[PDB]
């Protein structure tokens, strides 16, 4: 019933290779999420745009695909509308918009990866809840 | 010359009451509230609490029974503004936007405040101490807290606290669904102050009654009282202090009458002192505790703590309070 | 020199640690004030000086 | 253990105490400023951590660029230290004066420092302390006009520190604020919009303090004043006691509804800010979904986003209709005659505005003891509690108890005069 | 050999152990330990699904001793109960504690009123206190026995904890609208009246105390001969009479009336609960409901409340009652627009 | 209704001057039962 | 943390600001040593 | 007043401060578990 490797054996890229995270990282994921996210993304639900969540399934239908890490990393650096036609850097946190989202200024590649990991491991634990807040709604 | 003859009147005993400088405002004020209020409850027309165009009518004539409700809060449009009569147009209007509410409230607080002053001032004309002024201060402060501070902290008198029995209940419910009070020490000490007073007002009067002067003109067919002229007073305090002391332990019992009656006025007053604060503190959003999650890092499986089933109820209610008056996802006030 | 500030400070530290404990006992009339009062203008003299050293060090 | 009441008449010891507690007030000033610049992290919303003085220090525009946290770190360390040492400078004083020996029998001294029941000397001592406020007040003025500015949150762009010129010194304007309805958005002192009013509003105080300090110095109270007030020592506390209470309230309410004085940038967003911020945040969101904002019809028939105010202007609809009195730098440019311009709305809306809406809307003053952020129902993964709710909350409390104090000590001055003592 | 024990036993020491002293202490001790033991060491999620103790990390408030599982009805599962089969650990897993605490604890209450009778016939005082004490005992049985009896089982009885009690409150508001019951209203009357008395009495005294009784002017003295006591009824009287308008001045009445208010109240409240035990409630106003359905432009606070309730019931009953296994699809749940 | 607003204020302030001038009062001042200092 | 060179003292600085409260504490001990009067 | 007398204002301070350390813990401890809440 403990946290297992499989649990952390998350998809890394579109094709089919995977990486298995560690204990140390996982935790940094939360700590970071809470740091520049939670406020707007509490429990994995957009407060500013409720019709768009962070559940795994909804991320795969994005453009470009986002059910894996490389995609999220790309997003955190530069943003992409659910379809991929607008540059929302002047609106959403982005390493490219540090100057406006000071919380981002400090961040590093290692941290993005972990943050991404937190978002992909959570659902395996929380299930429906992390989605639209079941226990929470 | 006349001016002197008037003051003397106001200042001493008038064979009915004492109406000092404080009751010079208290008497005409609390009257306007009474009258207005009695009539508002017997005929006021519906009033739309939240600006929405859905009037609620909690008056006798408009289909209510006593518990069903009364004088409803001002509109949420006029919500925080000053809504006098002159300031509006026809009374048909006024009556719809909750006028009676403000009018009644404000006069009542002011005169409520003065009813307190009056209490002290009588002390000054009778050479006694100034304490009763202080013990009243607890509820008064509380009324203000509920009728003022909150609507002042929240942004509109609407949802102050309805002047009906039923709405009292509503205010309560909505309230803990919005700020979660149950789990706030100030309302916890509140229940302490009150359940306190109950346990003590029963304890005292109970003992005071058990240790009476068993032999003073009391037979089995008659029971007649004491009067100040009565020296030894009614009871044998040694019997009571002996009783209580033997029920738990020596310290537990109270030696003298000061520590006894001081306790009786200390527990309740300082309990509500806090509660009245409780509300005033949650008037500016410093809501009670909320231990929503305890986990099993094993997998992170969330374990529900008794408190979550409390949030499960607090939840259902949030969802439906002020149905259809919300256009955006999260309430912020 | 990082060493001077690490000592000037720890210097003003220990002085205060003492001062705050001594100054009060010193006002215990039946324990000679002659001896105790000397040390006083000393901690005070010494202190306000340290206060200015640290400052000037930046 | 009324210990502090045994001290009543031996003014030689009160000085020892008043100057002892006067040492704590300053001690806290350092212990907290240093504790803050300690935990303090640069570029993270001052208020999302849990600070209170620094925000004050940046208010005076001591160390900041256009609404930019802090470019210069240092300015705070100065404050942290100074006050922490002023605490010893006085700890010494309070202690000494408390323990080394009483007062009132020093002949040359009694000429410089007298006692109670002596209207002419109490008056004189009073004026004195009045000449001091007259100054401190005027110093604030100095720090805005000929010194390193003050933080103006208004026009334009970012409102960094700016130096003021010719403060609103009109005789009328200043007391007008005193003569205005303390209701619906308009609180006499709180209504203060323009930072220049605030400067000029301080100049007049000092002149008034000083012109008064000296006044009582030279004059002893008239008859009417003598037959209204008592003169016991306890009674002067009752006066001063209740004065502070009112103010506790004063400032509290003053805290919740910001005037440029409390730039929401450090302190956070105003209770209404959040709501109004949430309305605006969504006009845009749907505007981006091509929604027409003028014809919107909410389940009530009031239009989701736009409706009117009793005096007939346009305001964000929804419960946030009760905060149309709200005014800030972000929401204003859309303001114009008749209310909000439906044409600047859908045409001239810059992006940096959505940001502020979202941020504020996101950090709603709403919080609990567990520092849980947001609605009473949220999950514990977000920590926050708007400084304002902290200041408003704690400070309300004191203004209350303190009033209880106005009653207790003033009612006991009626027992001295003849009652129970 | 008897009378001796009477005396040895009834011997006036520090802590009076009377004849009743045998029931009281063994029971009032175990009823306390029972709580504190589980509170600190037991989990009740095999029986309730939640976290019971500190062992799992609840705060004091959260921690409690949870009620048995609804599948068991009213079987007192004592250690040797056919169900626990003597295995302690499980006897705890199943909640065999609740029963423990309520039973032993019921007798501790029995002992405490008995000990209140003893002391009155040794000292020669009136039994009144022992009688005032019935109210709480009523409230207790009413609550923790009568109610669970009437319903499906032990589960629905209050849970022994802090929060676990608040949840009780709310439960009642949703399914019973207990606040509308008149009985709880009167109960609500005495409790608030008990505190109103406690203030006026205590403040009046303290403030009408005799002048100069102490030169130093503080008030820490008395004596037996201080027959008259430290204060005036004559002045209080006039004080009240002129401020409030009324004031029965006869000390003996004042104190008794102080017995009537609190106690008279709790008896009602307890009655009110014997009613709910049988899902017999004051949750409706036929008159209103009727006009509430034939007409949609008519609403009163009576109504607005009945709405909140259903919200309480829909959202809170599937997690709060694990045995029926409620499955409620998002859509289905009642829900105001936007929230 | 403007006629009403006016009428009120008169009434209100009227009873204010009676509070204020009732206290500053040189005549009744602060007269108690145990001691009169005049 | 921005104290730079003083780094060394986070500790004492951290438990620092509480002392104003502990002042209240001695006050009662002062009393205990003096039999409460 | 210590002629070598058996202490009490010490006992009163020993436990009093002792208790603060146990409770203090109880607060620390209240952090180790809710802290992984999500
Ligand atoms: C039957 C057992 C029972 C018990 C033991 C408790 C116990 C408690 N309840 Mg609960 N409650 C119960 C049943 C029970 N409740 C029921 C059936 C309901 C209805 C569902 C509730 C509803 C309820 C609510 C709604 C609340 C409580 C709260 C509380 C706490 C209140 C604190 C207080 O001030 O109380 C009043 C009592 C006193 C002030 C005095 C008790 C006597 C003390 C221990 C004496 C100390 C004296 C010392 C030893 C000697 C000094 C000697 C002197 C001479 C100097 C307390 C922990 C409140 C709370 O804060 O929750 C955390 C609260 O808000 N309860
Ligand atoms: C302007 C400031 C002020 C001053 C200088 C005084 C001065 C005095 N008061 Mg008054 N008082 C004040 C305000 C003030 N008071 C207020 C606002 C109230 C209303 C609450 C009172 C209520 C009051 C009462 C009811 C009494 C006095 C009395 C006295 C005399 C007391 C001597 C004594 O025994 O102290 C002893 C003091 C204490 C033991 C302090 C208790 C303080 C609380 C319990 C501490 C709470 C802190 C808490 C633990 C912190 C938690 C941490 C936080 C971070 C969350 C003294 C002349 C007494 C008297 O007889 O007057 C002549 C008296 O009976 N005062
Ligand atoms: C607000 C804070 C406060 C203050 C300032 C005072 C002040 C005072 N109290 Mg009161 N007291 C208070 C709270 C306070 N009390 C409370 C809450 C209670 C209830 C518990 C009491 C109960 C009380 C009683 C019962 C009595 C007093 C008495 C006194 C007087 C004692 C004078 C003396 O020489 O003592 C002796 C001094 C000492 C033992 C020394 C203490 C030394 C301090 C801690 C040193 C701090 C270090 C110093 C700053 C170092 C400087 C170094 C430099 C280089 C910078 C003094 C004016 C007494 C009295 O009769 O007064 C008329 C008395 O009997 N008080
Ligand atoms: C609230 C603000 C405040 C206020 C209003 C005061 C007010 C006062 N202070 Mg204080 N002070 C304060 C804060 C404050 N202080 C603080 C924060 C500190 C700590 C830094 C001090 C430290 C302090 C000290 C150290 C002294 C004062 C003194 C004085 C008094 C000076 C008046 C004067 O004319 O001295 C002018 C001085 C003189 C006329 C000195 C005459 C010298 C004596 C008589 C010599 C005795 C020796 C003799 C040879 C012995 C023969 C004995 C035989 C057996 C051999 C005055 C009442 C002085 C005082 O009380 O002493 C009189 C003093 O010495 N204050
Ligand atoms: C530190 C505060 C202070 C205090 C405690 C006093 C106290 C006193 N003053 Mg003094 N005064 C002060 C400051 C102060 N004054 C200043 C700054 C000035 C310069 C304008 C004066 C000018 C002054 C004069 C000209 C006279 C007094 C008089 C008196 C005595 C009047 C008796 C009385 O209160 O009657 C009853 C009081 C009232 C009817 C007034 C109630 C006023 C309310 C509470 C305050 C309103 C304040 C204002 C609106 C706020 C400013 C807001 C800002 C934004 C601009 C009393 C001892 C009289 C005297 O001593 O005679 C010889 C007198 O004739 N004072
Ligand atoms: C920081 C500045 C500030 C300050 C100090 C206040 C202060 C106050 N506000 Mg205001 N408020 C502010 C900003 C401020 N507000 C802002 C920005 C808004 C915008 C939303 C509001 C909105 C607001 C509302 C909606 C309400 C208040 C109310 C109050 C009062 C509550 C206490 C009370 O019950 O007094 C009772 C009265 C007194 C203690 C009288 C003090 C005056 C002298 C000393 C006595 C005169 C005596 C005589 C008997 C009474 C004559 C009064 C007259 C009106 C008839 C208090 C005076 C409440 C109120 O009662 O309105 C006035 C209220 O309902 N405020
Ligand atoms: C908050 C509610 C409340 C509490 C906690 C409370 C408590 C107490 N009242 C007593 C007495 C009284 N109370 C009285 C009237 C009242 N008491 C009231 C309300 C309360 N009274 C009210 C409203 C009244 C007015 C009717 C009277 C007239 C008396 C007394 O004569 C008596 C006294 O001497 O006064 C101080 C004491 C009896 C001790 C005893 O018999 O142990 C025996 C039994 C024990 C120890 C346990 C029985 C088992 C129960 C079921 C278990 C309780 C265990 C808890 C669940 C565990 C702890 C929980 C924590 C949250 C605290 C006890 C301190
Ligand atoms: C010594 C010492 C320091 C003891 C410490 C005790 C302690 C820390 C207890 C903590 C927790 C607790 C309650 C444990 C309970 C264990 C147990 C089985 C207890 C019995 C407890 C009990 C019944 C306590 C009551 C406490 C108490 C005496 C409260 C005051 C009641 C009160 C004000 C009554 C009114 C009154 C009293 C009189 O006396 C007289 C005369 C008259 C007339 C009168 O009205
Ligand atoms: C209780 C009481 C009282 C009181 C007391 C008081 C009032 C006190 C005070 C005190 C005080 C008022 C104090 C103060 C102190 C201070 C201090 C002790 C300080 C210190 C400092 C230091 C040490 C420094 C710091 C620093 C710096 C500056 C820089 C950087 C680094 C550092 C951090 C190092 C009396 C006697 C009346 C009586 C009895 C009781
Ligand atoms: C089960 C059982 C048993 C046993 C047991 C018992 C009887 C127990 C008990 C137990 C107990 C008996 C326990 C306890 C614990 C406790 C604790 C852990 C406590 C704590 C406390 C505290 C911490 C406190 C504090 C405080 C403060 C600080 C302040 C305010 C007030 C107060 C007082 C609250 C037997 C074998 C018989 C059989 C059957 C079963
Ligand atoms: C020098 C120095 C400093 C300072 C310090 C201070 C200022 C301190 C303080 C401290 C304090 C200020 C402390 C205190 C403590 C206290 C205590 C420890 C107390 C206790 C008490 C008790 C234990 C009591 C008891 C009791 C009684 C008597 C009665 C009633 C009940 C009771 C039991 C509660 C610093 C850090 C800056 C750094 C540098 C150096
Ligand atoms: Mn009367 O209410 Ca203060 O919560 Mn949200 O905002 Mn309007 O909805 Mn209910
Ligand atoms: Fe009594």
């Amino acid at each position: 019933a403990e946290l297992t490797p499989e649990v952390l054996t998350v998809p890394l890229n579109s094709e089919g290779k995977t990486i298995t995270l560690t204990e140390k990282q996982y935790l940094e994921g939360k700590r970071l999420f809470q740091y520049a996210c939670a406020s707007c993304h509490v429990g994995g639900i957009t407060k500013t745009n409720p019709s768009l969540d962070l559940r795994t399934e909804t991320l795969a239908l994005a453009t470009p695909p986002r059910d894996n890490i490389e995609g999220l990393v790309d997003y955190m650096k530069n943003p992409t509308t659910y379809d991929g036609e607008q540059e929302i850097a002047e609106v959403h946190p982005s390493l490219r918009s540090a100057d406006i989202f000071p919380k981002m200024r400090n961040l590093t590649e290692k941290d993005l990866v972990a943050i991404a990991g937190h978002i992909l491991v959570e659902p395996k634990i929380l299930g429906d809840k992390w989605g639209g807040g079941k226990v929470y709604y | 010359n006349l001016w002197e003859r008037f003051c003397n009147w106001v200042t001493s005993t008038d064979n009915r009451l004492y109406v000092g400088w404080f009751g010079v405002i208290m008497i005409p004020t609390l009257l306007a509230a009474t009258i207005c209020f009695v009539i508002a409850f017997i005929a006021a027309p519906p009033v739309d609490i939240d600006g929405i165009r859905e009037p609620v009518s909690g008056s006798l004539l408009y289909g209510n029974n006593i518990i069903t409700g009364a004088v409803v809060p001002s509109s949420n449009a006029i919500g925080l503004h000053f809504y006098p009569i002159w300031e509006a147009a026809s009374l048909d209007e006024w009556l719809y936007n909750g006028g009676p509410y403000q009018l009644i409230i404000f006069h009542f607080l002011l005169g409520a405040s003065c009813y307190m002053g009056r209490q002290w001032e009588l002390s000054y004309r009778l050479g006694m101490r100034p304490w009763i002024c202080v013990a009243y201060s607890a509820p008064l402060a509380s009324a203000f807290a509920v009728f003022l501070i909150y609507p002042i902290g929240q942004g509109s008198f609407s949802d102050g606290m309805p002047l009906g029995i039923s709405g009292t209940f509503n205010f309560m419910i909505v309230f803990q669904a919005e700020h979660n009070i149950l789990m706030h020490p100030f309302h916890q000490l509140g229940v302490a102050g009150v359940f306190g007073g109950a346990l003590f007002c029963a304890m005292h009067g109970s003992l005071v009654t058990s240790s009476l002067i068993r032999e003073t003109t009391e037979t089995e067919s008659a029971n007649y009282g004491y009067k100040f002229g009565q020296e030894e007073e009614t009871y044998n305090i040694v019997a009571a202090h002996g009783y209580f002391g033997r029920l738990i332990f020596q310290y537990a019992s109270f030696n003298n009458s000061r520590s006894l009656h001081f306790f009786l006025a200390a527990w309740p007053v300082v309990g509500v002192w806090f509660t009245a604060l409780g509300i005033s503190t949650m008037a500016f959003n410093l809501n009670g505790f909320n231990f929503n999650h305890s986990v099993i890092d094993a997998k992170g499986n969330v374990i529900n703590t008794w408190a979550d089933i409390i949030n499960r109820a607090n939840l259902g209610m949030e969802v439906m309070h002020e149905r259809n008056a919300h256009n955006f996802p999260l309430d912020l006030a | 020199m990082t060493i001077l500030f690490q000592l000037a400070l720890a210097a003003l530290v220990i002085l205060s640690f003492v001062m705050v404990i001594g100054v009060p006992v010193a006002y215990a009339s039946p324990q000679d004030w002659d001896r105790s009062k000397q040390l006083i203008f000393l901690g005070s003299g010494l202190w306000i000086a340290l206060v200015l050293v640290v400052g000037v060090l930046n | 253990w009324a210990g502090n009441a045994r001290l009543i008449n031996l003014s030689g010891k009160l000085l020892g105490a008043h100057v002892a507690h006067a040492g704590l007030i300053v001690f806290w000033a350092g212990a907290m400023t240093l504790f803050e610049l300690a935990h303090f992290i640069p570029e993270k919303p001052m208020y999302e951590q849990g600070l209170i003085l620094i925000p004050h220090i940046a208010t005076l525009g001591w160390g900041v660029g256009p609404g930019g946290e802090v470019v210069d770190t240092f300015p705070f360390f100065v404050v942290g230290v100074v006050h922490l040492i002023s605490s010893a400078v006085l700890g010494f004083g309070g202690v000494y004066h408390a323990i080394r020996g009483p007062e009132t029998l020093e002949e040359y001294s009694s000429f410089f420092g007298y006692d109670w029941k002596d209207k002419n000397k109490m008056t004189t001592i009073l004026g004195f302390h009045l000449i001091v406020l007259g100054i401190g007040a005027l110093l604030l003025v100095a720090k805005a006009m000929f010194f390193g500015g003050l933080y103006d949150t208004w026009a334009p762009g970012g409102g960094d520190v700016r130096v003021i010129t010719n403060p609103t010194l009109d005789p009328r304007v200043i007391f007008g604020y005193l003569l205005k309805s303390p209701f619906g958005g308009e609180g006499w002192i709180v209504s203060v919009n323009n930072l220049e009013d605030v400067v000029g509003g301080h100049i007049w105080i000092g002149l008034i303090c000083i012109a008064g300090g000296i006044w009582h110095i030279l004059t002893t109270p008239f008859g009417w004043a003598r037959r209204a007030f008592i003169w016991s020592g306890e009674a002067y506390l009752s006066y001063s006691l209740g004065a502070l209470s009112m103010m506790g309230f004063i400032a509290t309410c003053f805290v919740w509804f910001n005037n440029t004085v409390y730039p929401s940038e450090f302190y956070g967003p105003t209770g209404p800010e959040a709501s109004q911020a949430q309305a605006m945040t969504f006009l845009i969101r749907d505007q981006k979904l091509g929604a027409n904002v003028g014809s919107a019809q909410g389940p009530t028939g009031l239009g989701k986003y736009l409706m009117r105010s009793p005096t007939g202007e346009i305001i964000f609809g929804g419960e946030t209709m009760r905060f149309w009195d709200f005014r800030g730098p972000w929401l204003e440019p859309l303001r114009g005659p008749n209310g909000l311009d439906l044409n600047k709305i859908k045409n001239d809306i810059q992006p940096w505005q959505e940001r502020r809406a979202a941020e504020y809307m996101t950090h709603a003053p709403l919080g609990s003891l567990n520092s849980v952020g947001g609605v009473a129902t949220e999950i514990n993964s977000v920590n926050f509690v708007s400084p304002r709710s902290w200041l408003a909350t704690s400070h309300f409390v004191l203004a209350f108890f303190f009033l209880v104090g106005h009653l207790w000590h003033a009612g006991r001055a009626r027992a001295a005069a003849a009652g129970f003592e | 050999w008897f009378d001796i024990l009477d005396d040895w036993l009834k011997r006036d020491r520090f802590v009076f152990v009377g004849w009743s002293g045998i029931l009281l202490f063994p029971c009032a001790y175990l009823a306390l330990g029972g709580w504190l033991t589980g509170t600190t060491f037991v989990t009740s999620w095999y029986t309730h699904g939640l976290a019971s103790s500190y062992l799992e990390g609840c705060n004091f408030l959260t921690v409690a001793v949870s009620t048995p599982a609804n599948s068991m009805g009213h079987s007192l599962l004592l250690l040797w109960g056919p169900e626990a089969q003597g295995d302690f650990t499980r006897w705890c897993q199943l909640g065999g504690l609740w029963t423990f605490i309520a039973l032993h604890g019921a007798f501790g209450l029995i002992g405490f009123m008995l000990r209140q009778f003893e002391i009155a016939r040794l000292v020669g005082v009136r039994p009144y206190n022992a009688i005032a004490f019935s109210a709480p005992i009523a409230v207790f049985v009413s609550v923790f026995l009568i109610y669970p009896l009437g319903q499906s089982s032990w589960f629905f009885a209050p849970s022994f904890g802090v929060a676990a009690i608040f949840r009780f409150l709310l439960f009642f508001q949703g399914f019973h609208n207990w606040t509308l019951n008149p009985f709880h209203m009167m109960g609500v009357a005495g409790v608030l009246g008990g505190a109103l008395l406690c203030a006026i009495h205590g403040a009046t005294v303290e403030n009408t105390l005799f002048q100069d009784g102490e030169g130093a002017s503080t008030f820490r003295a008395f004596n037996p001969t201080q027959a008259e006591e430290t204060y005036s009824m004559v002045t209080a009287n006039r004080f009240w009479s002129q401020i409030f308008g009324i004031a029965f001045s006869n000390k003996r009445w004042l104190h008794f009336f102080m017995l009537f208010v609190p106690v008279t109240g709790l008896w009602m409240s307890a009655i009110g609960v014997v009613g709910l035990a049988l899902n017999l409630r004051s949750y409706d106003f036929i008159s209103q409901e009727i006009r509430a359905a034939e007409d949609p432009e008519f609403e009163t606070f009576y109504t607005k409340n009945l709405l909140l309730n259903e919200g309480i019931r829909a959202w809170m009953a599937p997690q709060d009652q694990p045995h029926e296994n409620f499955v409620f699809p998002e859509e289905v749940l009642p829900r105001g627009n936007a929230l | 209704m403007e006629t009403l607003k006016i009428t009120v204020y008169i009434v209100v302030t009227f009873f204010v001057l009676l509070f204020v001038f009732g206290f500053l009062s040189g005549d009744p001042a602060r007269n108690p039962k145990r001691k009169d200092l005049e | 943390k921005l104290p730079e060179a003083y780094a060394i003292f986070d500790p004492l600085v951290d438990v620092l600001p509480v002392i104003p409260v502990l002042f209240l504490a001695l006050a009662f001990v002062w009393q205990a040593a003096v039999g409460f009067r | 007043s210590e002629g070598g007398r058996i202490p009490l204002w010490i006992v009163a301070t020993v436990a009093g401060m002792g208790v603060i350390v146990i409770v203090g813990l109880f607060f620390y401890g209240a952090y180790a578990g809710l802290g992984s809440s999500l």
